[PDB]
Parts: structure tokens; C-alpha cells; sequence
């Protein structure tokens, strides 16, 4: 019956990305004073399914210039990995007890953007190629610092297994110990997921919906959907990794009741970032990283390498 | 800037010294591998549309060679679980280690890259490529002389001499000729290797001394194409009058030092019987000599017509003297009644 | 570039290119002779500091 | 004077004529590749009686800009197909 | 030797023959070389996993490094050759 | 396998 | 492998219900590539830049480095840290050093 | 490249061309004074022939003409054969 | 049994069949993606999981991306699919028949953790090597 | 070659001649292989024309060499002296002379191929080690 467990992992999350869309327009609406979607609800609630139906019902043209195979295979990979990254996530009990699933989170995250590269390559359009390319730039440029700071915050939990990361947070929370790395992790999740100030892949006004343009109905729904999969997922990841909680084994559910709060508390924040800052432009986007984030990530890294020895506090 | 250039060249020296030190195989493959990365950029100084594809050739062949080598190491490990150099324990692997090294020396029929690459770079980077790069792969062949499959070695060892001959009669511009000279001497080094390594290392020393003599001379005159060399007899007659000799020492005319290699080699192989092979080899070495002679005719023995513009150049002495040169001439010539000292190499 | 300015033969290095046009080129006899004459001058047998 | 300007126009014909197949190729025009050429020749016949001094050179000024546009992919399939008046009732 | 190893070795032989059949723009060759690299890696790691020859657990990753490293270099040369032509081996 | 050198055959687990 | 298969089959199912459903009329020019209205001046070619690889390669050579950083958490529990610790710092210095060299050669 | 190749090619291109009927063809005969073809045709066939020989004809040489053979002579003048 | 590791080896080999054939570098990049995931799976089956995830991360998550940059610099109009030429497709079939003929025919943890404490020398030469490799990239592109 | 080596003496000329034909065919395929490798034929049918040329020629040379040698052995019945191969050696060049349609190359090939073969036999008699 492991299969029904998996299905039980995949349906609720898709429902969650739909309602995530709706919340996005809601909160992001009230920042603007204007109310978000409302009329169709009554509280808007029925909207996202009407939305998705509007999409899938709508004709999804196969572009004349595009090669078709890549053009179809890319979205598939997008939702694929967007969902697959969810499996080893301790809530409290992971669906899979990977010995080193964090590293696996990095693996999935790193194959993610490759789909973007195909998405813009097979799309054949000028905007497609240029936007896809700059997209891959920002992405990788952030995955390096990403993985280093994640390393440095992992020297002290003990090991790459995730469940232990609960155990190592039975009191103080990791965040008080190494918040600056939490900042850089936060922002790296704010760019790797391609979000608000680090906005370039969509391009928007800069490049009229970026790489994603030539995709029409369903595949567009897939990239859109998968994008929100990554946003909630890196949010949950940060939540478990920097914010511990009380955990009685006899009542696991209690813990989850806490956990969705602590993660939702993050996701909303991205939206409340989106309502706040103009995007960086491709120079500065990489400037602040290579010039400014990174060296601190290193100095902090040697520092965190060095505490356990000086403090005699080896996990 | 020199401060970086010197770090590269020193890390090449290190990248070979490492091969000459480590016993573990992995450190040898690391030795070549580090050697490569540090070898390519130095070919790219000055930088030409030509030089670029020169380096493309060199890298492409060295990379595939290093690949086959590592594969054959891994196969060796699979069938004996070792990392120490020693004997290899699986002929299908051993022949590939021989092949990989055969590319690294540039022995024929793998040789085709070497005459071309030499064409693409300045005589500095050229000389260094034809001497220092010849150390490491030989440095490992001496260590795996114990189990070599002599047939496979002598075949490339001969064919290197024929190809090192016929492709030498044909060219004008000197660098390509120096390439066929070296590609020919490597046949003589790698020939005797199965039988007695000390003769190899002797021949190696003579070869390096020789090609140092030549390339220092070509540098001293900045000649390249044969005709360009032809003018030099009037400006600084001595150095053409000295290229003659060093060329003859390449040719191995017997009073000269360059005869010492061949004449020890012929000894060693003759103890092994194998009497026919050195006869063919020594006969072809003649063919190798002939284009050294023709090149001598362009230069010192006869005066090709001078160009007028040369006259002003007569006022201006050459500068930036290269200290190491005179000794590199003299050792590469007069040393013949000092063969026995070869036993110092044990 | 500064290195090129020094050791002037280098700046002259290609000015004696062999192309063998009849007006520029000189037969070996005249050149061997004239250069044999150039050495005759007091300051030219040897490098200047030594003569 | 005339003739000095006529050579200009011949040059212009060379430019247009040679450019035309590229026009049909790049623009994906399905006009018969000949037809554009013929039509060019015709447009060249349209003012084949102008005789004033300055007016003809002025004519090649106004003639440059069009090849200037088709070469820069300025104008479009519509705009360049416009010359053939194909939708008109006879 | 178990058949799987034979299969990987054969993947090497193809990863070489592909490098040497060698055609058109050379970027394909840097690919084929990296594929070769990967086959050697896997063939090594399976062995070090086999006999529990634990120290050598360090090698494959180190192997990988330099190998990847040279390939990382290789692209740069291609750039230069791409810089003057728009690459082709031809 | 007769190719190149012998491949012992059977399933992978055995080793 | 089971979850991989169910995920991929799920997605592929969404694709098939995405195409074989609207059931309407594709035709030329509708299927022509988008170019903000006016037709493209030419199919995508060569957006060349040294400024791509000049850094992207540096990415690749840092990623190889972090690949060596990964063993660290486990190496931390080795019996003899003074033998280790220098190296634990050492690579990071070179990482930084490499960056530093790039930082200022422009 | 014999002069005969040049002449053969000139008249070949002029035989491929439409305004010049094979009957209209005549080498020495002045290209306009005899042939009834429109003046633009000079430019068209010359640009085609030079499209074969490959070099641009400066139009002062379009002011040559006189006879097609004189243009052939110019082709000899460029080929220097 | 399942022979699952072995059939993975088979998909691996055809991954090199479509890869070693040379039909635009981009599709070959796909070839190394497929062969990559198959690779990490195969080495995962012996349980050297950390390594399989190195290659699944360091290689495929690194390399083939930078190749997804080279093609932006190379490409050329009308790149060829595997089906787009007789020698390419002929080559792919040429691989398939051969491999088909063939078919017709934790310790790790401390093991790699040892790299630092117990094997400083390699760390030295790798550090030095990568560093001066960055220097080389400089001295080529500049 | 080990197959060809067990002549014995020169008995059953066909058995030997088939083997020599085999060796000649092998060398023909190799030479054809490098020739195609280093002289890109253009249009592949021409390439197989080329390889057909060399293969057939070398195979022919081997055949005629082998059988003339053994026949001379079975006729002169000397039969062990080196000259016994030399005729075949001399014969071989003529075969090569025929395909090239030239007296010159055929004439030279006669002499040198003859001397080479004679040295080979002499070597089998004397255990010369070559390698």
C-alpha cells in the first residue's frame, strides 16, 4: 500500500500549488489595496480550478518552427522533478529515509533548470533563446553559493540525513547559531526559485514572459505549476532546516500542525517580497553574488568548519 | 606577465617531477594530467590564429591519450587489485598502456600531431615541447620496461624511424624538420627500451642536449624558413658555422658525440642477438642524416644570395645572451671519448 | 612593447625578408666582399665595449 | 545632364535584380521568382519617359530607400506584396 | 568477470570510437570525451565498491575532478576556434 | 564471452 | 523507482490530456513563431559572448571544488583533526584564492 | 584560360538569355545597333556574364559595349591571358 | 532476479550509442543526461550512494549545463536530429546491433572522509591543479 | 601465420597456396584500410572500388607466390634451399607487374620481392630472431 502513500503525497501538493496561486493573487492583491480575486468564489476559492480548466480546455498549438520532441519533453521534466524533490522530506516522518537526501535535494534542484534551457532552446524564438540563456546564468551562479552555505550549515547537525536534523534542533533552533547563512540561504532560495527581485527568467516587461512564451496552454500550466512546486518546496526545506520544533513521537501529527505553519510563514513572505522590490538586472544580479555574497559564504564557511574543533562540540 | 608565466612553467616542471617521484599509479596519471593543463597556455603566448589550432591539435591528442591510459590502469587494477607500478597483469591492458604512452611520445603511427604542432608555436615553446615533454612518458616507460611485449614496442620503434625519415626529406621550414628529427630519435630511444633502459636514458640525455643546441641557435638567429636561415652566413658567420657541426652531431658522424647513442644501442641489441633489426635501423638513420645535410647546404657550406637590406643590420650586435648555450654545444659534440662515464647512470 | 623597442634587430627582424627581387637582392660575392670590408672598420670587428 | 543619371538607375537595377531572389527567399514570398523581376523591370518602365535634369536623380533617391527597406527587412510580406495589386477587381 | 563490467567496458569502447569517428564541428568531441570519462569513472567506482578496498573510495571523485577539469579547459580552446569561424573541424 | 577477454556471465548479485 | 514512475506517468498523462482534448484547428501563421507582432528578421543564430564562458567556466571550476568540500562533515569525526584541519582550511583558501585571482585581473 | 573559353562563355550566357534570340546572335555586330533588346538587357546580361567570370563590371565598361567582343577583350584584359 | 542493474547497464550503453553518434552537441547532451541518471542508478545499486549522487550532481548538474552554453556559441542553423543523416542514423543502428549481439550472448562514509586526514597529498595537488587551471582559463581568454 | 607455417615441406600445393592467399588478402585489407583512412576517396563506391583493387591484388600475389613456391619444391625436389622460394619471389613481382601494367615496377618488384622471400626462407633455416 506504499503506492497509495505516494498518491497521498502527490495529490494534496498539486492542490496546494493551485491554492497557492490563489493566495498569491490574494495577498499580493491586498498589498496593492485592491482586493484580489473574489467574485467567483465566494471568497475566490473556486477560482484556481476554473483557471486550470480554462487552460487545459484552451488549444495548445504545436509551433511550426519548434522541434517537437524537446518542446514536449521539457514540461514533463519540470513537473517531474518538481514533485520528485518532495519525497525525502521529513514531515515528521520522511516518505523515504535517504541516508543523504539533502544532497539529493540539491541534485533535483540542479537538474531543474536544465529544463529551462531546453524550454528556451526548442522554443526557437529570439526571446526564448536570450531569456533562457540569461536564466541559466543566474541559476547556476546561485547554485554554487547555494550548495556551499548549505554545507556549512550542515557541518553541525552531524550528517546529511534529514530526520537527524530534527534531533539536532530539539531546543535552540539552528537559526540563532548561524543566521547570516540563513540569510544567504534565504536569498539563494529567492533566486534559484526565480522569484521577486531576482525575476529574470520570466523576464516580464524586460522580455515579455521570457522563456515561457511560446508554450501555450497545458505545457505553460506545467511550467507555472512546477514553478510553484519549487517555491513551496524550498520554503518547506528552509523551514525544517533552520527552524526546529518540539516533537513527541506518540503524537507526530502535532508536529506537522506546527510545521505547515512555520513553512507557510515563509512562503507568504516571498509574496510580500514580490510586492516590494524592483528587479535587479542581469549584471547586478550576478555582481552581488560573485562579488559580495560569496566571500562571506567562504569566511563563514571556514568559521563553521572551525567552531566544532575549538568548541570541542563535534556532532 | 613573467610572474605568471614562470608559475606555469614551474608547475610544468612540478607536473613532470611528480611523475618521476610517485610510485602510485594514480599520482602518475595526475602527473600527466596536471602537466597538460599547464602545457597548453604556454603555447598560446603571443597568440596567433594559427597558434590556436596548434594548441587544439595538441590538447586533443594528449587528452585522448590520457584517457586510454587511465582506462588501461583501471583494467590492470581489475585483474590484480594493485596500484604500485611494477609488472602489469593483463596483456589486453598492457598493450593499451603502451599505446597511450606511444601517443605521449608522439611515436608513429600516432605521430602526425607532432610535426604540425611544432609549426604552430615559437621556437621557445617549441624547444620546450620537444624536450621537457619527452621526459615524463619515458619516465614511466623506464619503470614498466619489465613487462612490455617487445614485439609491439619494436614495431613502433622502427616505424618511428622510417616515418621519422621520409617525412624529413620533404620540408623547407626548419621547425617542421626539427619535428621529424625528434620523431626519429624517439624511435632510437624506445627501440632499446625493452632490452636495457640505461642505454635509453643515455640517448635521452644526448638528444636533449642536441636539440637544446639547435633551438638555442635558431633563437640566436631568429631563422625559420630555410631561406631565412640562408642569409645568416654574412651576419654572424660563426653561428651558421656552428649549425653545421651540431647538425652533423644529429647525423651521428662517428667522431661526433651523437654517434655515442647509436653505437651503444647497437651494442646492446647485439647481445640479444636480434642482429637484423639494428642493421635496418642504422641504415635508415642515414636517410635521417641526409636532410640535415641538405639543410647544411642551404646555410653554412654555401652562400645563398644576401638581400641588401641586411647591411644596416650589420651594425647591431645581438643581445640578451643565453648563458646556457655554449656548454650545450660543446657537450653535444666533443664528449665522445667520455662514453664510459655512461655507467654512472648504472 | 617596451621589450620590442630594445634589441632593435628584432624590430628589423623582418626587414630582411627573402623574396629575391633582382634590384634588392645581392649575389653572394658582392655581399661576402662588402661585409668583408665592413669588418675592416675600427669599431666593427667586435662588440663595441670590447674593441 | 541626363545619361550621368541613367547609369545610376542601371546600377539600381542591378542591385534590385540581384537582391530579388533573396527577397523571395527570406520573406517566404510565393510569387514566381521571375515575376518579381519582371515587375521590377515594369516599375522601371513606369517612369521610362521622364526627361528633366534633376528630377531623375531625385527619382533614384526615392528609389534607394525601397531596396534600403527590403534589405533591412523593414516593410513586410504585406508591404512588399503590395505592388502586385492582386486583390483588385479587373 | 561479471557481465555488467563487460558492458561498461564496451560503453567505453563506443565512447572512444565515437571520439575518433570524429566529424564536423568538434564540440561533439568534447562531449564524447566526457562520456569516455564517465565510463571510466563508473567502471572504477564499481570496483572500489566491490572489494571493500576502502581508501580507494577517495579516488573516483578525485579522478573525476581532473578529468572534468581538463574538459573544462577544452571548451575554452573551442571558444577561440569558434571565435574566428563559427566552429567546424573541417 | 569470447570477445576481447572472458565475461563470466550470470547475474550481478553473485559477486 | 516506483515514485519516479508514478510521477513521470502522471506528468505524461497531463500532457496527453493537454493535447488530445481541445480538438480544434491549427493552421499556418497561427503556428508561426512569436516576435512581438512583426515577423522575425531571421532564425536564432549566434548570441556570442566571451562574457558567458569567462565566468561560467569559473562556475564549473568551483563546482568541482565544492565536490571536494562535501566529504567534510564526515571527515570531521576522524581520529586526528590536526592532520585534517589544515586541509579543511586549505582548499577553502585556494577556492578564495582562485576567486581572488579572478577578482582583480578583471 | 584560353580566349576561346571566354568567348564561348559570353555567348553561352547570351544564348541562355531570352531577349537574344539565337538568330539575333552575332559577335562582331554591335550589341544595341543590331539587337532589338531593351537597354536594360545590357545591364542584365552583363551582370550575368560577370556573375560567371565572377568580377564586378564597373559601369564605365558598361559604357564600353560597342561590340560584345570588345567586352570579351576586356575580359581578356582582366584575366590577362 | 530483476537483473535491474544489468538492464540499467544496457540502457547505459545505448545511452552511449545515441551519444557517441554525433548529431549536434545538444542532443548528445541529452545522451549524457540519460546515461548520467542511468549511471548514478547503477552505482547506487552497490550502495556507493554518495558517489552516484556526486556524478548525478557534479557532472550532470554542472557539465551538461555549460555545454548548454557552448551550443549557444556554436549551434549553426538547422542542427541535425539523429534521423537527419544517413551516417549518423546509420551509426546509431550500428551501435544497436552490436550491443544487442552482446545481450544475445557505511564503508563509503569514512572511506571518503579519509581523504582529508589520511590523504593530505592528493588534496595538495588537486588544490594546486584546479587553481592553476583557473589561471589557464585566464591566460587563454584574456 | 602459424597455419601457413606448417607447410609441411611443400606437399599439397593447394593447401599451402590457400594460406598464402589468405595472408595476401589480410595485408590487402590493412593497406586498403589506411589508404581509405588517409586518402578520403570521396563517394564511397569509389572507396570500395579502391579496397577491391588492393585486396584482390595482394591476394593474387600471395596465391601465385605460394603455389609457385610449393610447385618448385615438388618439382626440383631439392627442396629445402632458399632459392626454392626465390622463383616465387621473382614470380610475385610479375603478378604485381601485371596489375600495374608496367614493365618497370614489375621488373623491380621481381628482384626485390625475390630477395626478400629468399631471406625469409634463409631465416627459417637459420632461426634469425628479428624480434
Amino acid at each position: 500500500m506504499f503506492m497509495i502513500n505516494i498518491l497521498s503525497l502527490i495529490i494534496p501538493i498539486l492542490l496546494a500549488v493551485a491554492f497557492l496561486t490563489l493566495v498569491e493573487r490574494k495577498v499580493l492583491g491586498y498589498m496593492q489595496l485592491r482586493k484580489g480575486p473574489n467574485v467567483v468564489g465566494p471568497y475566490g476559492l473556486l477560482q484556481p480550478i476554473a483557471d486550470a480548466l480554462k487552460l487545459f480546455t484552451k488549444e495548445p498549438l504545436r509551433p511550426a518552427t519548434s522541434s517537437i520532441s524537446m518542446f514536449i519533453i521539457a514540461p514533463i521534466l519540470a513537473l517531474s522533478l518538481a514533485l520528485t524533490m518532495w519525497v525525502p522530506l521529513p514531515m515528521p516522518y520522511p516518505l523515504i529515509n535517504m541516508n543523504l537526501g539533502v544532497l539529493f535535494m540539491l541534485a533535483m534542484s540542479s537538474l531543474a533548470v536544465y529544463s529551462i534551457l531546453w524550454s528556451g532552446w526548442a522554443s526557437n524564438s529570439k526571446y526564448a533563446l536570450i531569456g533562457a540563456l540569461r536564466a541559466v546564468a543566474q541559476t547556476i551562479s546561485y547554485e554554487v553559493t547555494l550548495a556551499i552555505i548549505l554545507l556549512s550549515v550542515l557541518l553541525m547537525n552531524g550528517s546529511y540525513t534529514l530526520s537527524t536534523l530534527i534531533t539536532t534542533q530539539e531546543h535552540i533552533w539552528m537559526i540563532f547559531t548561524s543566521w547570516p547563512l540563513a540569510m544567504m540561504w534565504f536569498i539563494s532560495t529567492l533566486a534559484e526559485t526565480n522569484r521577486a527581485p531576482f525575476d529574470l527568467t520570466e523576464g516580464e516587461s524586460e522580455l515579455v514572459s521570457g522563456f515561457n512564451v511560446e508554450y501555450a496552454a497545458g505545457p505553460f500550466a506545467m511550467f507555472f505549476m512546477a514553478e510553484y512546486a519549487n517555491i513551496i518546496m524550498m520554503n518547506a526545506f528552509t523551514a525544517i532546516l533552520f527552524l526546529g520544533a518540539s516533537h513527541d513521537p506518540h503524537t507526530p501529527e502535532l508536529y506537522t500542525i506546527n510545521f505547515v505553519l512555520k513553512t507557510l510563514a515563509l512562503t507568504i513572505t516571498f509574496l510580500w517580497i514580490r510586492a516590494s522590490y524592483p528587479r535587479f538586472r542581469y549584471d547586478q544580479l550576478m555582481h552581488l553574488l560573485w562579488k559580495s555574497f560569496l566571500p562571506l559564504t567562504l569566511a563563514l564557511c571556514m568559521w563553521h568548519i572551525s567552531l566544532p574543533i575549538m568548541t570541542a562540540s563535534i556532532p | 606577465n613573467p610572474i605568471i608565466y614562470t608559475t606555469l612553467i614551474m608547475t610544468v616542471m612540478s607536473g613532470t617531477m611528480l611523475v618521476m617521484i610517485s610510485s602510485h599509479w594514480l599520482l602518475i596519471w595526475i602527473g600527466f594530467e596536471m602537466n597538460l593543463l599547464a602545457m597548453i597556455p604556454v603555447l598560446m603566448k603571443n597568440f596567433n590564429p594559427r597558434a590556436t589550432e596548434a594548441a587544439t591539435k595538441y590538447f586533443l591528442t594528449q587528452a585522448t591519450a590520457s584517457m586510454m591510459l587511465m582506462m588501461a590502469i583501471i583494467i590492470n587494477l581489475l585483474y590484480s587489485g594493485q596500484w604500485t607500478i611494477t609488472k602489469m597483469f593483463n596483456p589486453v591492458a598492457m598493450t593499451m598502456m603502451t599505446m597511450a604512452l606511444a601517443m605521449k611520445l608522439g611515436l608513429s603511427p600516432f605521430h602526425f600531431w607532432v610535426p604540425e604542432v611544432t609549426q604552430g608555436i615559437s621556437l621557445q615553446a617549441g624547444l620546450l615541447l620537444l624536450t621537457w615533454q619527452k621526459l615524463a612518458p619515458l619516465s614511466v616507460l623506464c619503470q614498466i620496461s619489465q613487462s612490455i611485449n617487445p614485439n609491439l614496442m619494436l614495431t613502433m620503434a622502427m616505424l618511428s624511424i622510417l616515418i621519422g625519415g621520409w617525412g624529413g626529406l620533404n620540408q623547407t621550414q626548419l621547425r617542421k624538420i626539427m619535428a621529424y628529427s625528434s620523431i626519429a630519435h624517439m624511435g632510437w630511444m624506445t627501440a632499446v627500451l625493452p632490452y636495457n633502459t640505461t642505454m635509453t636514458i643515455l640517448n635521452l640525455l644526448i638528444y636533449i642536449t642536441m636539440t637544446l643546441a639547435m633551438f638555442m641557435l635558431l633563437i640566436h638567429s631568429s631563422a625559420t624558413t630555410t631561406l631565412s636561415l640562408s642569409h645568416t652566413w654574412n651576419k654572424m658567420p660563426v653561428i651558421t658555422s656552428l649549425m653545421m657541426v651540431t647538425l652533423l652531431s644529429m647525423g651521428g658522424l662517428p667522431p661526433l658525440s651523437g654517434f655515442m647513442p647509436k653505437w651503444m644501442i647497437i651494442q646492446e641489441m647485439t647481445k640479444n642477438e636480434s642482429i637484423i633489426m639494428p642493421t635496418l635501423m642504422a641504415m635508415t638513420a642515414l636517410l635521417n642524416l641526409y636532410f640535415y645535410m641538405r639543410l647544411a647546404y642551404s646555410s653554412s657550406l654555401t652562400m645563398f644570395p644576401s638581400t641588401n637590406n641586411m647591411k644596416m643590420k650589420w651594425q647591431f650586435e645581438h643581445t640578451k645572451q643565453m648563458k646556457l648555450l655554449p656548454t650545450m654545444i660543446v657537450l653535444s659534440t666533443l664528449v665522445l671519448p667520455m662514453t664510459p662515464a655512461l655507467s654512472s647512470l648504472n | 612593447l617596451r621589450m620590442l623597442v630594445q634589441n632593435k634587430l628584432e624590430v628589423l627582424n623582418y626587414t630582411t625578408i627573402p623574396v629575391y627581387l633582382p634590384e634588392i637582392t645581392i649575389g653572394a660575392h658582392q655581399s661576402d666582399r662588402v661585409f668583408q670590408k665592413f669588418t675592416e672598420l675600427p669599431g666593427r670587428k667586435y662588440s663595441p665595449g670590447y674593441n | 545632364d541626363m545619361n550621368e543619371a541613367k547609369r545610376r538607375v542601371r546600377e539600381l537595377y542591378r542591385a534590385w535584380y540581384r537582391e530579388v531572389p533573396n527577397t523571395v527567399h527570406l520573406f517566404q514570398l510565393d510569387i514566381s521568382v521571375k515575376q518579381g523581376r519582371d515587375k521590377v523591370r515594369e516599375m522601371f518602365m513606369k517612369n521610362a519617359h521622364v526627361t528633366d535634369p534633376r528630377v531623375v536623380d531625385l527619382l533614384v533617391i526615392k528609389g534607394k530607400m525601397e531596396l534600403e527597406e527590403t534589405i533591412n527587412v523593414w516593410k513586410q510580406r504585406t508591404h512588399i506584396m503590395r505592388f502586385f495589386h492582386e486583390t483588385e477587381a479587373p | 568477470m561479471p557481465l555488467v563490467y563487460m558492458n561498461i567496458i564496451m560503453a567505453f569502447a563506443i565512447a572512444l570510437a565515437g571520439l575518433l569517428m570524429y566529424r564536423s564541428h568538434l564540440m561533439s568531441s568534447l562531449l564524447c570525451l566526457e562520456g569516455m570519462m564517465l565510463s571510466l569513472f563508473i567502471m572504477s567506482t564499481l570496483i572500489i565498491l566491490n572489494t571493500h578496498f576502502t581508501l580507494a573510495n577517495m579516488m573516483p571523485i578525485i579522478l573525476l575532478v581532473f578529468a572534468a577539469c581538463e574538459a573544462a579547459l577544452g571548451l575554452s580552446l573551442l571558444v577561440m576556434v569558434s571565435n574566428t569561424y563559427g566552429t567546424d573541424y573541417v | 564471452v569470447e570477445i576481447i577477454f572472458k565475461f563470466n556471465g550470470l547475474g550481478d548479485w553473485v559477486i | 523507482m516506483l515514485t519516479l514512475l508514478t510521477n513521470v506517468t502522471l506528468a505524461s498523462l497531463l500532457v496527453l490530456i493537454a493535447f488530445w482534448l481541445p480538438q480544434l484547428n491549427a493552421y499556418s501563421e497561427k503556428t508561426s513563431p512569436y516576435e512581438c507582432g512583426f515577423d522575425p528578421m531571421g532564425s536564432a543564430r549566434l548570441p556570442f559572448s566571451m562574457k558567458f564562458f569567462l565566468v561560467a567556466i569559473t562556475f564549473l571550476l568551483f563546482d568541482l571544488e565544492i565536490a571536494l568540500l562535501l566529504p567534510l562533515p564526515w571527515a570531521s569525526q576522524t581520529n586526528n583533526l590536526k592532520t585534517m584541519l589544515t586541509m579543511a582550511l586549505f582548499l577553502l583558501i585556494l577556492l578564495a584564492a582562485s576567486l581572488a585571482y579572478e577578482w582583480t585581473q578583471k | 584560360l584560353t580566349l576561346e573559353a571566354i568567348k564561348d562563355r559570353v555567348l553561352y550566357v547570351l544564348k541562355l538569355y531570352d531577349k537574344i534570340d539565337p538568330e539575333k546572335l552575332s559577335v562582331n555586330s554591335h550589341f544595341m545597333k543590331d539587337l532589338g533588346l531593351d537597354s536594360l538587357d545590357q545591364v542584365e546580361i552583363i551582370m550575368a556574364m560577370e556573375d560567371e567570370f565572377g568580377f564586378e563590371i564597373p559601369d564605365i565598361d558598361a559604357e564600353k559595349l560597342m561590340c560584345p567582343q570588345e567586352i570579351v577583350d576586356y575580359i581578356a584584359d582582366k584575366k590577362d591571358v | 532476479t530483476m537483473y535491474i542493474a544489468f538492464i540499467l547497464s544496457t540502457i547505459f550503453v545505448i545511452g552511449f550509442v545515441g551519444f557517441s553518434s554525433k548529431p549536434s552537441p545538444i542532443y548528445g547532451g541529452l545522451g549524457l543526461i540519460v546515461s548520467g541518471g542511468v549511471g548514478c542508478g547503477i552505482v547506487l545499486n552497490f550502495g556507493g550512494s554518495f558517489l552516484g549522487l556526486m556524478v548525478f550532481l557534479i557532472y550532470l548538474g554542472g557539465m551538461l549545463v555549460v555545454f548548454g552554453y557552448t551550443t549557444a556559441m556554436a549551434t549553426e542553423m538547422y542542427p541535425e536530429v539523429w534521423v537527419s543523416n544517413k551516417t549518423v542514423f546509420g551509426a546509431f543502428v550500428s551501435g544497436l546491433m552490436m550491443e544487442f549481439c552482446m545481450v544475445y550472448y557505511s564503508e563509503e562514509a569514512m572511506g571518503i572522509a579519509a581523504l582529508y586526514s589520511y590523504g593530505t597529498w592528493l588534496v595538495i595537488v588537486t588544490g594546486w591543479s584546479l587553481l592553476i587551471g583557473v589561471v589557464v582559463i585566464m591566460e587563454i581568454t584574456r | 601465420l602459424h597455419k601457413y607455417s606448417d607447410i609441411p615441406e611443400g606437399t599439397e600445393c593447394h593447401r599451402k597456396a590457400y594460406a598464402s592467399t589468405s595472408i595476401g588478402g589480410a595485408t590487402g585489407l590493412i593497406v586498403s584500410a589506411y589508404s581509405i583512412a588517409l586518402k578520403p576517396p570521396a563517394s564511397f563506391l569509389e572507396g570500395v572500388a579502391r579496397t577491391g583493387r588492393y585486396t584482390f591484388t595482394s591476394a593474387a600475389i600471395g596465391a601465385i607466390f605460394g603455389l609457385t613456391s610449393c610447385i618448385s619444391a615438388q618439382v626440383r625436389e631439392k627442396p629445402d634451399d632458399p632459392l626454392n622460394y626465390f622463383i616465387g619471389g621473382c614470380a610475385g613481382g610479375l603478378t604485381l607487374g601485371a596489375r600495374t601494367r608496367s614493365y618497370g615496377i614489375g621488373a623491380a618488384a621481381c628482384a626485390y620481392m625475390g630477395l626478400t622471400a629468399a631471406l625469409v626462407k634463409m631465416g627459417q633455416l637459420e632461426g634469425w630472431q628479428v624480434f
